[PDB]
């Protein structure tokens, strides 16, 4: 019975870190995001200035 | 006589009575606080088939 316990109480602790795990890629996601916007950005001044030029 | 009329019968009666009833009261106070559904909060959906294969 107490290892049962110890069993459930694991499997509690697991789905914890599952959760704290996703959360952490979710915050991953929004920084590669913030990266790509200022990437996309300094792609879009490039190409209008050449656009100009040309 | 004297101490018959001041303590009576009917008194011890009521106080019993009233001690009963207050560790009724106590008792499921006291059991209300320790339900397991709280810390268990969210059981399995598989009704303890993982924890069976984790055991």
């Amino acid at each position: 019975a107490g290892a049962r316990q110890a069993l459930k109480r694991r499997a509690v602790f697991m789905k914890r870190l599952n959760t704290v795990h996703n959360t952490a890629m979710n915050l991953q996601a929004q920084i590669d995001s913030i990266q790509t916007a200022t990437s996309t950005a300094e792609t879009v001044k490039a190409m209008e200035l050449g656009t100009k030029v040309v | 006589g004297e101490k018959i009329k001041t303590v009576s019968p009917e008194r011890t009666e009521r106080v019993m009575d009233s001690v009963m009833e207050q560790r009724d009261q106590i008792e499921m106070m006291t059991e209300a606080l320790s339900d397991p559904s709280l810390s268990e909060g969210i059981l399995d959906f598989e009704d303890d088939a993982a924890i069976d294969e984790q055991l």
